[PDB]
């Protein structure tokens, strides 16, 4: 009967004398801090009950006591920085680390979940985490032949504290911890279940934000194609984190860019710039976008794979953010694109859009749309066929809109629309 | 140019 406990009968319970009222006593705790309206986290706190939970963890003679105290200590870990802090000041990072050799394998999820919320705080508690040394039990902990012999939550447990080793930039998980976790996170990548390829992926995402030799470092063990077939699957759980690590890998070098197209990255493209989720529309046009601003091969393979149609469609009618990212894509395409591919560009539609986003009050775009408009500009003055091009603008009304420009706030907006003005509307 | 957690047992 360790039900609807009171903090003043918990606190009697673990001061006592009596190692079976104790235990009691912490599986009470654990039952109210389990329960989802409001727990007292921080009464519990106030009563100095962690450093007794962190004690009861190294009972190895009472394996119900270890874990009742694991459980009850990673609920309360699971809550603010400060009660995270709690935790850790009770010293039971090293103490949850111990308990991950344990032979109970509930007690080992347990020292899992709790060593996951704790690195999960952030970068300092992460690498305090690293430091005390849990990635060496972690990763034996997944040293099977086979990882369908260990139970469904066990490994998305472990998967979920594996990804938080992986979180957080401002530092940035360290090189040694990154380089020993990645084989265990591609084998991961490979597994059937759908929470631990959700996990892998944003552990890969993760892994994959910040500079390019992070990218290079996940690049050379060659998870792009299984990162590529994971965007074409059907979860949008995994579909989501696929995306966001496919576009930080194209974030870096060209030759990074060119692994993930050789992958077949773009065919799938067709349903993510289409896709009902606005966040996997405006993931997929921030690819886009990336991808337009890289070698001109590049730029033609997006153009053999039909994504101009729908960058244009995305430019027409999508979320804000969507069309902003379309137009960012649209100027890196004219930026780095040759001049037939700018023809084939105007020859998809693209003007009519561009134009009418120009009425956004949004500045950054309507730069970004002028930039596209100046470079189509070059285009058609290196072919000669400015005058066509100036009638497309006007037909459509966006010399209207060029026009009232000229009078605008910010200095690169009207200089911009007055040099358009005045050299091509004359 | 390009352009660049805590779970509770219940």
């Amino acid at each position: 009967g360790t039900v609807n406990w009171s903090v003043e009968d918990i606190v009697k319970g673990i001061n006592s004398n009596n190692l079976e009222s104790q235990l009691q006593a912490t599986q009470a705790a654990r039952k109210l801090l389990s329960r989802e309206k409001q727990p007292p986290i921080d009464n519990i706190i106030r009563a100095g009950l962690i450093p007794k939970f962190v004690s009861f963890l190294g009972k190895t003679d009472c394996s119900p006591i270890q874990f009742e105290s694991a459980w009850a200590l990673t609920n309360i870990a699971s809550g603010t920085s400060e009660q995270t802090k709690a935790v850790v000041d009770g010293g039971a990072i090293p103490a949850f680390i111990s308990l991950l050799a344990s032979p109970h394998a509930h007690i080992s999820e347990q020292a899992v979940w709790a060593l996951g919320n704790i690195a999960g705080d952030g970068s300092a508690f992460r690498d305090l985490v690293i430091k005390h040394g849990a990635i060496d039990p972690l990763l034996a902990l997944l040293a099977v032949p086979d990882l369908s012999t260990l139970a469904c939550g066990y490994l998305r447990n472990l998967t979920w504290t594996l990804s938080n080793l992986c979180r957080n930039k401002n530092p940035a998980p360290p090189l040694d911890a990154v380089e020993q976790i990645l084989p265990t996170l591609v084998r991961l990548l490979h597994h059937n279940d759908p929470e631990v390829l959700a996990d892998s992926c944003w552990a890969i995402s993760y892994l994959t934000d910040g500079p390019n030799e992070r990218i290079e470092m996940v690049v050379k063990k060659g998870v792009v194609p299984q990162l590529v077939k994971l965007l074409g699957a059907t979860e949008l759980p995994i579909v989501t984190p696929a995306l966001r690590a496919i576009g930080n890998i194209v974030t870096g070098t060209d030759e990074q860019t060119q692994k993930v197209i050789d992958a077949g990255a773009l065919a799938v493209f067709p349903s993510l710039l289409t896709n009902p989720k606005t966040n996997i529309q405006k993931e997929a046009t921030w690819t886009m976008s990336n991808i337009t601003a890289g070698r001109q091969d590049q730029i033609q393979q997006v153009v053999n794979h039909g994504l101009v149609p729908f960058l244009v469609g995305v430019l027409s009618k999508a979320d804000f953010k969507t069309q902003k990212e379309a137009a960012w894509a649209i100027t890196n395409y004219t930026s780095g694109g040759t001049v037939e591919q700018i023809v084939y560009l105007v020859h998809c539609g693209i003007i009519e859009p561009l134009m009418n986003l120009l009425s956004a009050k949004d500045t950054k775009i309507i730069q970004v749309i002028l930039d596209a408009i100046s470079n189509i500009f070059q285009a058609a003055e290196k072919l000669g066929e400015t005058e066509k091009l100036s009638i497309m603008i006007e037909e459509c009304g966006g010399l209207d809109k060029i026009e009232a420009l000229q009078r605008h706030e910010n200095e690169s907006v009207y200089k911009a629309s007055l040099n358009l003005i005045e050299k091509y509307f004359s | 140019g390009r352009r660049k957690a805590k779970r509770k047992k219940l």
